[PDB]
């Protein structure tokens, strides 16, 4: 997207070329603040994504944790329910042999 | 082997800390190292229910101290998880391996520290 | 110089630019489809993050109940010793 | 005055009569522990039946929330206790109440898996 | 209320917001592939706009050159009126 | 792109509710300073927009402008060409007919 | 003075012999008029072959802009006398110079149609 | 028409200023609106070439005072660009139209401004 050589109806061959050549340098420019702000987001981008691995990870680690613990929390669970019910049993014994 | 409803009979004396039940089952070839499905042996049982003696008479009878149940877990990380002291003790001099661990990777020692149990931490240092 | 000279000179210096054009605009497209797959794993960060702290807080919140647990149970397997050994006195 | 204090035993401890004496002498129902406990955590925490429900007779707040942000209702969640339960409803204890982690009962019993304690907390009231 | 109760107004207003998302994500597709277009046009102003200054200087530089021709014209126009006056005179 | 119903292990049946409906309320937030910030552009779009058919016309009246020019100026040309050649013919005589 | 105002004068109607009075009274041989002309502009601007000459030797600016930027080289080429033209690239007039529309010489000639001022034009020196 | 090398010969001495030459071609019949490929007719042509007593004879001769060139150009365009005043106010006289206009739109006032012409302009308004 710029001016196409010779857009002129009338004779303008140096200048033609002296613009044109103005235009191009300046559009150099243009593009290199481009390739500037474009490499310095990438830059910023690269910042982000390293924490990805990461959260991979905090995740990775808190569900397995987080089974682990389930499979503990059951197991007491029963435990409980187990020793609940014992008592059940001597109490229920202290009504009879008391 | 052939005909295991006595290592039936002899998991589920082991569970209900039936002392005289077990020494009978034993006589008559019981095996002690039988599994339930959930891949029990009677030393987990006795473990999971706090029956020392009959741990004691179990190990005796060459029930491996280190045997695992489907998830991993042995009858260390039982006695651990539910605070059975003396019987870890029991199971550690028979040669439980302390390093030994279920399938989340929880060795018995990650088991008291998770409870917090200042005591069994202190007395799982205390081994090579 | 030659007049002759100076519009060779310049179209000489046009060559530069807009040869150099092209490979600056090359590099710009590499950036831009670049940046784009950037972009594509960036969304999945505040997706990722959140499910991290649902994980967390959901072994967080077990760890309560099961540390809740293994005192009931350090309490009962207490009660149970006790009733017993009055229990067993009670021959 | 520790009137409280030995009130968070009779209540943990299940002593029924000397939590009526500590009434009498007018020990606040919403004494606290370290832990954030009213009398009536501890007692539903028990399996305490008799005990909650003079403390919820002598206006004990139903909703109290302990340091964890738990409530008596949790606890006698989290045990098993369904009849603790049953009459913290009865007396209109907030079933979606959440603690600090964003637990509600319901959850705590969907998470002992509790086919009953959760076929009667789905008696939403 | 009754927990029966709120955990529907949660949801009833949770159907709310998620609905009202998609219409007002549907509205954000249509202002983005529109500010699309009107982005290729906006391209076409730079160029449209330089070319226009070409066309200008164009024409201007012709009339200072007509304007330059009208007069030297005009001039001759006369020197030749002149001598042919002179030229006429010379019988 | 936000969390999934029930991403949860345990039972979460009130929170995530009330945490999705608050991440769905604020999202609806984002979205919004969205349609602002995309109207408010489309906005100073067409101001850029109608400088369009102005250029479109400037270039076609100067376009149309030059060649009637240039037809006249060349049409000049002739004449000066013309003129031009008729003094050498005057000038050409008063050596002649000095 | 006006000494220059008299030679522009001298040097538009083509006063050969005045020019030279002038140049020995001293005059600048780079008076502007109002629009910028220098005698060796309106020496071309009149096909004044000669008088274009004794300006250029008497160190006249053979590349002078008038107020528009227009050369002698350029009034020379839009107005096709070709022989100034050759005696102002003679004396190293730049044939690239531009005026303020950034016309140059070749340009105008081209313009015009000049089919021989521009083949040599095109002997760039 | 059946032979116009008559009108070939009356252009070529429209321009040429040859007013005998004009008044015999004439007399021969000679087409008074006849056209170069260019589209120029006679008058035209004196107009362009400043040739007033022709034109006088031309259109004496009923010639069109508004034949167009090939680019629409009128005499009146002619004269008005070459600024012969004189063919102008006898073009109108005549009744040249003052409105008339070429292909790019320029009528004759638009060439007297544009050549900045300021007496042909007020000549040219002076009229309805």
């Amino acid at each position: 997207g710029l001016v196409p050589r010779g857009s002129h109806m009338a004779s303008m061959q140096l200048e033609d070329l002296r613009q044109q050549l103005q235009q191009a340098e300046e559009a150099l420019v243009a593009k290199q603040e481009l390739i500037d702000k474009l490499k310095e987001e990438a830059e910023q981008h690269k910042i982000v994504m390293e924490t990805v691995p990461v959260l991979k990870a905090q995740a990775d680690i808190y569900k397995a944790d987080f089974q682990a613990e389930r499979h503990a929390r059951e197991k007491l669970v029963e435990k409980k329910e187990y020793l609940q019910e014992q008592l059940e049993q001597l109490q229920r014994e202290f009504n009879k042999l008391k | 082997h052939h005909g295991s409803d006595l290592g039936k009979k002899l998991l589920e004396a082991a569970r209900a800390g039936q002392d005289d039940e077990v020494r009978i089952l034993m006589a008559n070839g019981a095996d002690v190292n039988a599994n339930d499905r959930k891949g029990n042996t009677p030393l987990h049982l006795a473990a999971d229910y706090d029956h020392l003696e009959i741990v004691e008479v179990l190990l005796k009878h060459g029930a491996d101290v280190n045997a695992h149940d489907n998830d991993g877990s042995t009858p260390l990380h039982l006695a651990a998880l539910f605070g059975h002291l003396e019987i870890v003790e029991v199971l550690l001099k028979h040669g439980a391996d302390v390093n030994a661990q279920d399938k989340f990777g929880k060795t018995a020692f990650d088991i008291s520290i998770d409870n917090g149990n200042e005591d069994l931490a202190e007395i799982l240092q205390k081994l090579n």
